[PDB]
C-alpha cells in the first residue's frame, strides 16, 4: 500500500495570510498516461470531505482561486493564498493511482488569535443526580485559546486519577476560542464518601492555577 | 444534477450484517467513466477506503484489509448503489460515504459525495436521556447534563432555541456501560437571573424522547 | 476525486 504523509498535523493562520500543506507519498503518483493521480480535499465539522484540487493542480468546478496545488512525483503541496474563515476545517490528500486508494492523516487548520485563558466553573451535582445512584461533577473550562489546557480534579485535597472524562468543542466561529468540560464520575457511595472538591486549571493564558472548588453540601 | 442520498440503520448488532444503499438523484447508476465508492471515517480517526467498482468494465475492488467481510455492488433495477458488511464489531462503528468519481476529467470536473450516514456497532438498547440541570453553586454558567442515552444524536437547544449566543454542547463521550453523555452550557448576564428563565431542550430522535429543564440557582 | 489511474 501507498502510504500518504501530511505535514503538519496542525496549522494556526491568522486570516489573510497564506498556508501551505504538505503531502508526500512512498512511490511516484505519475501514471504511465502521464497523469498524476493526486487530490485535495476539505472536510468541514460535521461535513462531508469536498474536492478542492485533483491532479496535483486542477481546481475542481465551484474552487475559488484562492486553492492552488503544485508538485510532481512524491512531493505535493496545497496552497491557500489568504485564508478566511470558511477555510477552517481538516485538509487531506488522497491517491487514486493504486488500490486500495489511501489517504493522508489530515491536517486541522485553526484560526490564531490572542493567547485567552479560560473562565473556569465548577457545577456541584443537583440532588436529583445524587438519588439517581451517580453522579457527574462537572468544570467547564470556557473561551480560551489555544485549545491545549490541563485539569487536574482533587479530592479532599489528593490528586484523584481516573473516573473522569474531557471533552472539548470545536474553535467558535465568532471569537475563535475553544471550550473544554471536564466530567469526574463517581458512584453516589463513593462521592458522599468525601466533601472538598475541586478542578485545578492550568493554561498559558494564565499566571498561576486556577482552583474552583465546593464543599458538597 | 446528481445528488447521492445515503441510507441504512443506525444500530448494528455485532457479528451481524451492515447494509447501506446509495440512491442517485438526478441521474442513472450505469453512465459512463465513473467510479462508484465507499468510504468510511471513524469518529475522529481520518478517512478509510473500503471498495470501488468501475462502470465501463464492472471491476470492482477491495481494500484487502477488509477484502472479506464487504460486499459492494451496484443495483441497476433500483438506481442504487449498495454497501453490505459482515461480522461486524465495534471498529465498523463510523460515519459511512458513498462517492462518484469522474474516472476522466472530460466526464466530470468535480466528484459526488453522500452526506454521510452514521452506523453504530453495538448490543446496547436504544434509550432516552436523563437531563440534569447544572447551576453554579458578574456573569453565570449554566448548563444540562444530558446522561444515558443510545444511540447518537441527540439535539440540545435554548429556550426553545431562542438563546443561541454563548450557548455550547460539547460532544458526547462513550460511557463504560455503553451508553452516551455530553453537557451543555451558556453563558448569561447575571443580571438578568431574576427576570430571565433557562431551560435546555433536548431532543432524541431515535428514541422519540423530549425534555425540558429549567435551569436556575 | 477527479480522475482514476488504477482503472487504466
Amino acid at each position: 500500500d501507498i502510504v500518504m504523509t501530511q505535514t503538519p498535523l496542525s496549522l494556526s493562520v491568522t486570516p489573510g495570510e497564506p498556508a501551505s500543506i504538505s503531502c508526500r507519498s512512498s512511490q511516484s503518483l505519475l501514471h504511465s498516461n502521464g497523469h498524476t493521480y493526486v487530490h485535495w480535499y476539505l472536510q468541514k465539522a460535521g461535513q462531508s470531505p469536498q474536492l478542492l484540487i485533483y491532479e496535483v493542480s486542477n481546481r475542481a468546478s465551484g474552487v475559488p482561486d484562492r486553492f492552488s496545488g503544485s508538485g510532481s512525483g512524491t512531493d505535493f503541496t496545497l496552497k491557500i493564498s489568504r485564508v478566511e474563515a470558511e477555510d477552517v476545517g481538516v485538509y487531506y490528500c488522497e491517491q487514486t493511482l493504486q488500490i486500495p486508494f489511501t489517504f493522508g492523516g489530515g491536517t486541522k487548520v485553526e484560526i490564531k488569535r490572542t493567547v485567552a485563558a479560560p473562565s473556569v466553573f465548577i457545577f456541584p451535582p443537583s440532588e436529583d443526580q445524587v438519588k439517581s445512584g451517580t453522579v457527574s461533577v462537572v468544570c467547564l473550562l470556557n473561551n480560551f485559546y489555544p485549545r491545549e489546557a490541563s485539569v487536574k480534579w482533587k479530592v479532599d485535597g489528593a490528586l484523584k486519577t481516573g473516573n473522569s472524562q474531557e471533552s472539548v468543542t470545536e474553535q467558535d466561529s465568532k471569537d475563535n476560542t475553544y471550550s473544554l468540560s471536564s466530567t469526574l464520575t463517581l458512584s453516589s457511595t463513593e462521592y458522599q464518601s468525601h466533601k472538598v472538591y475541586a478542578c485545578e486549571v492550568t493554561h498559558q493564558g494564565l499566571s498561576s492555577p486556577v482552583t474552583k472548588s465546593f464543599n458538597r453540601g | 444534477q446528481v445528488q447521492l442520498q445515503e441510507s441504512g440503520p443506525g444500530v448494528v448488532k455485532p457479528s451481524e450484517t451492515l447494509s447501506l444503499t446509495c440512491g442517485v438523484s438526478g441521474g442513472t447508476i450505469s453512465s459512463s467513466h465513473f467510479y462508484w465508492s465507499w468510504i468510511r471515517q471513524p469518529p475522529g480517526k481520518g478517512l478509510e477506503w473500503i471498495g470501488g467498482l468501475y462502470i465501463n468494465d464492472e471491476r470492482i475492488n477491495y481494500n484487502p484489509s477488509l477484502e472479506s467481510r464487504v460486499t459492494i455492488s451496484k443495483d441497476t433495477s433500483q438506481n442504487q448503489f449498495a454497501l453490505k458488511l459482515t461480522s461486524v464489531t465495534a471498529a465498523d462503528t463510523a460515519v459511512y460515504y458513498c462517492v462518484r468519481e469522474p474516472v476522466i476529467a472530460a466526464a466530470g470536473t468535480v466528484d459526488v459525495w453522500g452526506r454521510g450516514v452514521l452506523v453504530t456497532v453495538s448490543s446496547a438498547s436504544t434509550k432516552g436521556p436523563s437531563v440534569f440541570p447544572l447551576a453554579p453553586s458578574s456573569t453565570a454558567a449554566l448548563g444540562c447534563l444530558v446522561k444515558d442515552y443510545f444511540p447518537e444524536p441527540v439535539t440540545v437547544s435554548w429556550n426553545s432555541g431562542s438563546l443561541t449566543s454563548g450557548v455550547h454542547t460539547f460532544p458526547a463521550v462513550l460511557q463504560s456501560s455503553g451508553l452516551y453523555s455530553l453537557s451543555s452550557v451558556v453563558t448569561v448576564p447575571s443580571s438578568s437571573l431574576g427576570t430571565q428563565t433557562y431551560v435546555c431542550n433536548v431532543n432524541h430522535k431515535p428514541s422519540n424522547t423530549k425534555v425540558d429543564k429549567r435551569v436556575e440557582i | 476525486a477527479v480522475g482514476i489511474g488504477a482503472v487504466f
